[PDB]
């Protein structure tokens, strides 16, 4: 809470300061705000890796949905996770979602051989 | 094996171990990097189990690979009393109507409604 106070309070020129928050409020596991001040910063890529490490998969499909460059990024681990439940036709909507289209149609060919 | 190993091909290296006979380390390497063949292999595992005449290993191999269904009922097809032990001891739906189709054509209705009705085969 003293944490997203003070990065509310900082300044969008103060980074080093925002980093320090942003990579605190990471390490005492509150990704919801992380997340928030990695949106404010527009750093979309650790965004992205943060809501995967911390498993967030709906905000990560919301921020997806929203930023159609990282669908790779979420939907090619949730994928995987679930050809890794053997729920190929989940796992191939999944990687389509992805925009990993070749690989959709590569799971599906391995399956039918 | 160096070279498959070099260039990430974890699928051409698990039919090359499959290939060699050395299905402990296909396995392996299909439980770690080339899961979506994993079934497959535990299914040309116990081809290899059946054909070396170790039937009950390649039973518990069967099973990995969700294919016991139909190989187990093939396998054992001449071993009647066998496969009677199996259907009872999996509790299978799938398992009580195949043996119940078989006691049906072998005219035994009596004992086929009995396994319809554990399958819960109404129809």
């Amino acid at each position: 809470d003293m944490l997203i106070d003070i990065a509310r309070k900082l300044d969008k020129a103060e980074r080093e300061p925002l980093l320090l928050c942003a990579t605190y409020l990471k390490k005492l596991d509150s990704p919801g705000y992380a997340a928030e001040t990695y949106l404010k910063m527009g750093d979309l890529k650790s965004l992205v890796q943060l809501h995967v490490e911390t498993q967030r998969w709906d905000e990560a499909f919301a921020l997806g949905e929203k930023h159609p460059e990282f669908k790779d990024d979420i939907y090619m681990p949730y994928a995987q996770w679930l050809a890794e439940n053997d729920r190929f036709e989940e796992a191939q909507k999944a990687f389509h979602k992805a925009g990993r289209q070749r690989e959709a149609v590569q799971v599906l060919e391995q399956l039918t051989n | 094996e160096q070279l498959y190993r070099k260039c990430k091909r974890h699928d051409l290296l698990n039919k090359f171990y499959q290939a060699a006979g050395r299905w402990q380390e296909a396995l392996q390497v299909a439980e770690h990097h080339d899961r979506v063949h994993l079934r497959s292999t535990y299914h040309r595992y116990a081809g290899h189990l059946e054909a070396s005449a170790d039937c009950s290993r390649a039973l518990s191999y069967y099973e990995k690979s969700d294919t016991h269904r139909f190989e187990v009922p093939r396998m054992l097809s001449e071993d009647l009393p066998s496969l009677e032990l199996y259907v009872n001891k999996m509790k299978d739906k799938t398992l009580w109507r195949w043996w119940a189709q078989y006691l049906e054509s072998q005219g035994e209705m009596d004992a086929a409604l009995h396994y319809y009705e554990l399958a819960r085969d109404h129809f």
